Formats: C-alpha cells, sequence, structure tokens
C-alpha cells in the first residue's frame, strides 16, 4: 500500500493519455457505411474515395488486380458462351465451338487469371463473334457481370505480356470480399470513414447494430436491376429485394439519427437498358413514359416513398455512375455539403 | 448424393451411438456437484468482506 | 436406390436419437430440485467501473489469474485491466474495430480478438522488444469472428458467422480444423474445462458438442426458438447453459444429451447476450439487452437477484476463475466488477 506499484499508476495514465487524444480526434471524423445488394456498386465508390481523396491506386497496388481483371475477363467470356445454350443461340462462325471447348480446356480452375498468347485469341473470337454478340445483348435474361465487355473489349489492351492495369481497370474489378472494408480519408477539412461490410455472408440483424449512429449510410441501388431476377427464386425481381433492403435500413431502429443517402448508381447502364426494355417489368403499375428522366424518377420516387418516417428523415438521393471518377467526386463533393449542413 | 447422404449416416450414427444417461441420475449429479461446492462459491458464500479482492 | 439405403438409414437414426432421449426422460432437474434451500436472493454490489472505453464494448475475458481482463470496444482498442487497482496495463490499437470478442490466454501471454474482419488477431503481451503489434492473424473464416478461445499458447479456437468454428495453430497460423454442421451463425463458444472439447450456440438455435481432437461434432442440443448469443460449460463439464434471442436460458445436460431446464420470467422478453456460472455451478448470470444482468438459481430457475448499473445493454458477462467476482461489459462502454 503506498508505494512503488504506482510506476503502473503513470503508465495507466500514460495510456489515458493516448486514449483521450486518439479518442478526442474520433468525434470529429465522418463515419459513412456502404448498403445495399450485391453488384451495386458499394465497392467502386470505396475504391473512389482513395483514387480522389488518397493516393489513388499506384503502379503496384495496380499490377496487384492483374490477377482478378484476368479472372473476371474469363469469367465473363464463359459466362455469355454458357448463356448461348439457356438461351438456344448459335455462334455466328460454327468455328467458334471450337474456341469456346478451347476456352474450357484452357481456362482450368481457380489459381489466378491466365491469359495466354492462346486463351487471348480464343476469347477475342468469340468476344467478336456475331453470336456471342447476339447473346451478350440478351444479358439480361441470364447472371452477367458488369465490366464484362468493358474487359472484353480492350483484350488486346489486356492480354499483353508487359500489361498493368489501369485504376479504371481496377475499379471494374469484381472481387468479391467477407472482411468488412474500411478506407479512411482527408477531405475538406475533416476527417472520413468509409466501410463496406460487403459481402459479410452472416446474417444482417448480427452486426448491423455495430453501425448505430454512423453519420450516414449511403445505399447504393443498381437502377439496372428493374428488369432482372433471381437465380434462385427466379420470381424474384432483383430491383424488388433492393427495395426491402431500403425499406429494411431506412426505417431500422438503429439509424434514426443517421442521414441516408440513396445512391442509384449505374445510371449510364439504365440509360441504355430503359430504350430496351420496359420498366414495367419491374414496377407493372407504372404508366410513364419509358424514358431515362421520368423511369429514373418513378424509380427514384418508389425508394424514397418506403420511408416511413418521412417527416422527420430526408432522403439524399442522387444518379451515379460509380466508375466514373468525376460523377463520384462532384456526388460525393455534395453529399460532403449536405453532411457539413446537415449535422457536424 | 449417396456421398452426402453417407457424410450424412455416420455423423447420424455418432450422435446416436453414445453413452445416455437418465435425467434423474444427470439431475442428481449437478445438484450433487453444486451442494458439493456452495461453500467454496465467493458469489453464493459472501467472502469474509475485509480487504480480500475487493 | 443406393442412395434410399442412406436416406432410410438417416430417417431411422434421428428417431433413435429422439426416442433415446425421450427413454431417459425418467425425470426433471425441476423435481428433484424441488425440496432444495433456494439460493434466497443475493444481493451484489460494484466494487470497481472501468472506464476508459468509448464505444460500446462488445466482449471481455477475465485472465486465469482472476485479477487483468481483456475488453474489447468498437472504439478500436482492447484493454488490459488491472481489476483491483483499475490500471490499464494496456491499450492494444487494433487493425480493425469492428470487434465482436477478445480471449485472454489461459496462459497470460497473449490475448486474441477479432469481429467483421473475419480475423481472429493473435496478441503477445510479451513482446521484448516493448509494447503490443499483432502477431498472429487467423485468417479463413468468411464471416464475422464470432467468440474465440485459447486452448494454450499453442492453439485456439474460434465461431463465425459463416456457420462454423475452427481450431488453429497459433505458432503457424494455419487452421487446423473446420467444424461444419451448424447452420446458421455460431455466435459463440465454450471450452470445456480440460480442452478437450466445446459447445458453440448458432442462429439455428441449437448448441453443438464438438470434440477438438476429433473435429468432429458429438451432439446436437436443440429447444431454443430462437439465436444462441452466449453459451457456458457448468464447471463440472457435464452441462452447458446457452442465452438466446428467444429470452430465455437453458441448461442442457451432455450425458442425458438434451435440455434439463429454462430459465425465464414473464416481463423479460428482451435478448440474453452473455450467460456464466457461479463457481459451484449453482447461479447462472445472464446479461440481457435492457441493461442489466440477471442472477438465476441454476438448479431450482428462479431469479436469485439482478446486478444492474449499466446504462445500454449488458454485452459481454464474465466469473472470475477463483469465483471471487463477475465482470460486465456494456454498450456504455463501462465495466464493472461485482461481489
Ligand atoms: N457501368 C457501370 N459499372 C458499374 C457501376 N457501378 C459499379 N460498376 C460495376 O458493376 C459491378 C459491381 O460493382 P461492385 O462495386 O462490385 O458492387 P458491390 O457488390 O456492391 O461491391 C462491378 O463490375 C463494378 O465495377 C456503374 O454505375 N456503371
Amino acid at each position: 500500500l503506498s508505494a512503488e506499484d504506482k510506476a503502473a499508476v503513470e503508465r495507466s495514465k500514460m495510456i489515458d493519455r493516448n486514449l483521450r487524444e486518439d479518442g478526442e480526434k474520433a468525434a470529429r471524423e465522418v463515419k459513412l457505411l456502404l448498403l445495399g445488394a450485391g453488384e451495386s456498386g458499394k465497392s467502386t465508390i470505396v475504391k473512389q474515395m482513395k483514387i480522389i481523396h488518397e493516393a489513388g491506386y499506384s503502379e503496384e497496388e495496380c499490377k496487384q488486380y492483374k490477377a482478378v481483371v484476368y479472372s473476371n475477363t474469363i469469367q465473363s467470356i464463359i459466362a455469355i458462351i454458357r448463356a448461348m445454350g439457356r438461351l438456344k443461340i448459335d455462334f455466328g462462325d460454327a468455328a467458334r465451338a471450337d474456341d469456346a471447348r478451347q476456352l474450357f480446356v484452357l481456362a482450368g480452375a481457380a489459381e489466378e487469371g491466365f491469359m495466354t498468347a492462346e486463351l487471348a485469341g480464343v476469347i477475342k473470337r468469340l468476344w467478336k463473334d456475331s453470336g456471342v454478340q447476339a447473346c451478350f445483348n440478351r444479358s439480361r435474361e441470364y447472371q452477367l457481370n458488369d465490366s464484362a465487355a468493358y474487359y472484353l473489349n480492350d483484350l488486346d489492351r489486356i492480354a499483353q505480356p508487359n500489361y498493368i492495369p489501369t485504376q479504371q481497370d481496377v475499379l471494374r474489378t469484381r472481387v468479391k470480399t467477407t472482411g468488412i472494408v474500411e478506407t479512411h480519408f482527408t477531405f475538406k477539412d475533416l476527417h472520413f470513414k468509409m466501410f463496406d461490410v460487403g459481402a459479410q455472408r452472416s446474417e444482417r440483424k448480427k452486426w448491423i447494430h455495430c453501425f448505430e449512429g454512423v453519420t450516414a449510410i449511403i445505399f447504393c441501388v443498381a437502377l439496372s436491376d428493374y428488369d432482372l431476377v433471381l437465380a434462385e427464386d427466379e420470381e424474384m425481381n432483383r430491383m424488388h429485394e433492393s427495395m426491402k433492403l431500403f425499406d429494411s435500413i431506412c426505417n431500422n431502429k438503429w439509424f434514426t439519427d443517421t442521414s441516408i443517402i440513396l445512391f442509384l448508381n449505374k445510371k449510364d447502364l439504365f440509360e441504355e437498358k430503359i430504350k430496351k426494355s420496359p420498366l414495367t417489368i419491374c414496377y407493372p403499375e407504372y404508366a410513364g413514359s419509358n424514358t431515362y428522366e421520368e423511369a429514373a424518377a418513378y424509380i427514384q420516387c418508389q425508394f424514397e416513398d418506403l420511408n416511413k418516417r418521412k417527416d422527420t428523415k430526408e432522403i439524399y438521393t442522387h444518379f451515379t455512375c460509380a466508375t466514373d471518377t468525376k460523377n463520384v467526386q462532384f456526388v460525393f463533393d455534395a453529399v460532403t455539403d449536405v453532411i457539413i449542413k446537415n449535422n457536424l | 448424393s449417396i456421398a452426402q447422404a453417407r457424410k450424412l449416416v455416420e455423423q447420424l450414427k455418432m450422435e446416436a451411438n453414445i453413452d445416455r444417461i437418465k435425467v434423474s441420475k444427470a439431475a442428481a449429479d449437478l445438484m450433487a456437484y453444486c451442494e458439493a461446492h456452495a461453500k467454496e462459491d465467493p458469489l453464493l458464500t459472501p467472502v469474509p468482506a475485509s480487504e480480500n479482492p475487493f | 436406390s443406393e442412395l434410399d439405403q442412406l436416406r432410410q438409414e438417416a430417417e431411422q437414426l434421428k428417431n433413435q436419437i429422439r426416442d433415446a432421449r425421450k427413454a431417459c426422460a425418467d425425470a426433471t432437474l425441476s423435481q428433484i430440485t424441488n425440496n432444495i434451500d433456494p439460493v434466497g436472493r443475493i444481493q451484489m454490489r460494484t466494487r470497481r467501473t472501468l472506464r476508459g472505453h468509448l464505444a460500446k464494448i462488445y466482449a471481455m475475458h477475465w485472465g486465469t489469474d482472476s485479477r487483468l481482463l481483456v475488453s474489447a470496444s468498437q472504439d478500436g482498442k482492447l484493454i488490459i485491466w488491472d481489476s483491483y487497482t483499475t490500471n490499464k496495463v494496456h491499450a492494444i490499437p487494433l487493425r480493425s474495430s469492428w470487434v465482436m470478442t477478445c480471449a485472454y490466454a489461459p496462459s497470460g501471454n497473449y490475448v486474441a480478438c477479432g469481429g467483421l474482419d473475419n480475423i481472429c488477431s493473435i496478441y503477445n503481451l510479451k513482446t521484448r522488444e516493448g509494447n503490443v503489434r499483432v502477431s498472429r492473424e487467423l485468417a479463413g473464416h468468411t464471416g464475422y469472428l464470432s467468440c474465440c478461445r485459447f486452448l494454450d499458447d499453442n492453439q485456439i479456437v474460434t465461431s463465425s458467422g459463416d456457420t462454423t468454428c475452427a481450431l488453429w495453430d497459433i505458432e503457424t497460423g494455419q487452421q487446423t480444423t473446420t467444424f461444419t454442421g451448424h447452420t446458421g451463425d455460431v455466435m459463440s463458444l465454450s471450452l470445456a474445462p480440460d480442452t478437450r472439447l466445446f459447445v458453440s450456440g448458432a442462429c439455428d438455435a441449437s448448441a453443438k458438442l464438438w470434440d477438438v481432437r476429433e473435429g468432429m461434432c458429438r451432439q446436437t442440443f436443440t429447444g431454443h426458438e430462437s439465436d444462441i448469443n452466449a453459451i457456458c460449460f457448468f464447471p463440472n463439464g457435464n452441462a452447458f447453459a446457452t442465452g438466446s434471442d428467444d429470452a430465455t436460458c437453458r441448461l442442457f445436460d451432455l450425458r442425458a444429451d438434451q435440455e434439463l431446464m429454462t430459465y425465464s420470467h414473464d416481463n423479460i422478453i428482451c435478448g440474453i447476450t452473455s450467460v456464466s456460472f457461479s463457481k459451484s455451478g449453482r447461479l447462472l448470470l445472464a446479461g440481457y439487452d435492457d441493461f442489466n444482468c440477471n442472477v438465476w438459481d441454476a438448479l431450482k430457475a428462479d431469479r436469485a437477484g439482478v446486478l444492474a448499473g449499466h446504462d445500454n445493454r449488458v454485452s459481454c458477462l464474465g466469473v472470475t476463475d477463483d469465483g471471487m467476482a463477475v465482470a460486465t461489459g456494456s454498450w456504455d462502454s463501462f465495466l464493472k466488477i461485482w461481489n
């Protein structure tokens, strides 16, 4: 009692010091939690924040996506090819059936992406084919990667021996992550914290409350999903699932004091798709003219309406194209202002 | 299928073929263990509040 | 056809298990205990309050010395405390603050934690060079780490939202064994007194006994109408308690392969987040969503009392090895030592 064990007392005090300083720094940082169905753009927005507000991607970090780019590329061509069977589509040139077989022979199991002089041509031959192209257009009738055409068209650049992924390539990569992803960034004076639980394949109900009191949630919606279904339930329209999810997160008791921000993402895909396909596949009671302006507005009004505390919380919708760094910059920079103003 | 079924079977066998006991025996033992250590439980037995631990 | 043999064989097996349990149901724990001197209602008071965390605390684990303890909060720190003096022996800066669990090793050399990162991080407290930095990161899980327990400095078991548990070799960082079976998030796990086997609670409302060395599930306990968030072994190792979202706690006997008792009370319909046994196994302490920790008579099934002193929910519980104290962590950021 009353002695030199007090050396622990001064150390404990040192720790409190560190905790306290570290703690002060934590009340003036902005925390954003990204949500929404898979393939909605969450991963992309996260990466954008690093290209815009932090180092962006370095030749090294970019070369580390070389494998994922090759995998997505191969995965895409295979998915389209397979899709021709289901939908019964012939090859424009019959000699492609060989390349199709060769594609699977070469493109072996998971190791990384291969990309060889031979696989490159096989793929280049297939993508280019009128039949493959015909099926690619009917990509609404099967699960297909968003960045398929992106990577396939640029196959000549990608398949090169001295290839290094561009940041765009990186932005377009679909690497499915299970561990929560976080990216910190300093911007407009304050510090930011963006979290993407991503594919945290666990019941949401168990970790959702972990984000109670986040400054704001950025809820991504893939507008291009209106004419898509669920390859498991069939009848379940993907746009509908996203809405149920939104309804769940918007009015969620844990987010009562959180700013909800919809990102009606993939507007660029939506714009071209709306020309071909009707919104009525998603919303059969839609009597509006099937144009971007009106249909994009109808969709925005459908999600914002899910809000039950319409009198208490404002839903700050924005139409994005997550792969466009400029668009994201501006939109985020507009999100940052509402946030600043709205709360802080 | 035949493989998964078999995988299941061998597990059900594992769960199935074991040395079960009746509840009265199992229960008695619990009362037993407890009553045996009831005094050694500081949360049951308010240890001489003077300066011990807290 | 051949699939029928298996199918038919599968069906009968479940029933023998069914009927086998049924057959042993010759009496109830309550019946045989109905004639015991009730615990009465014992009062506990906060002896120590540990402040230092900012965010919600999600877990805490007492050191085998019944004196030093670890607590994990989503403020990004694992603080190791001196329960007696309240001095902070440590504060470990976590590479990821989405921490759901922490585990103090039996030896006192290491400590662990993990969470939304799906990683179990092993921190060596004895880093002679000075302080602490991650020594090992156990990656394999594809869902959050819900609980982890070291068997000893050389091995640690982990439960996960990915529906599996796992045994790992710290020294090498390799996943030694994967305990598949649960069809829902495994939220909790408990090491049997000897570190021979362990039980795990999950969102499929079922517990499971696993042989660590065999990496196989021996038994499977059902009865809970909802997720199991906490699980704890009866001090003797022949029984365990489960805490569930369904507002109840349940004692299951291993040898009688079935539930023996249910601890619940009308006017308590919030979930339990943690369960711990008193050193003798008489009291069952369960941390509740309503900021309170309820103490039940493990034999009679009545509420022996209630520990109230937290402003947000009680997220983690812990009774010292020497049974001298109880620790209750909370979303309010404070920890309390009760006696
Ligand atoms: N064309 C286009 N591609 C996008 C857009 N947003 C994301 N992507 C791509 O669509 C796919 C899914 O995006 P991702 O960020 O993986 O979604 P997450 O599953 O929520 O993370 C990826 O190929 C993205 O690069 C968008 O607005 N337009």
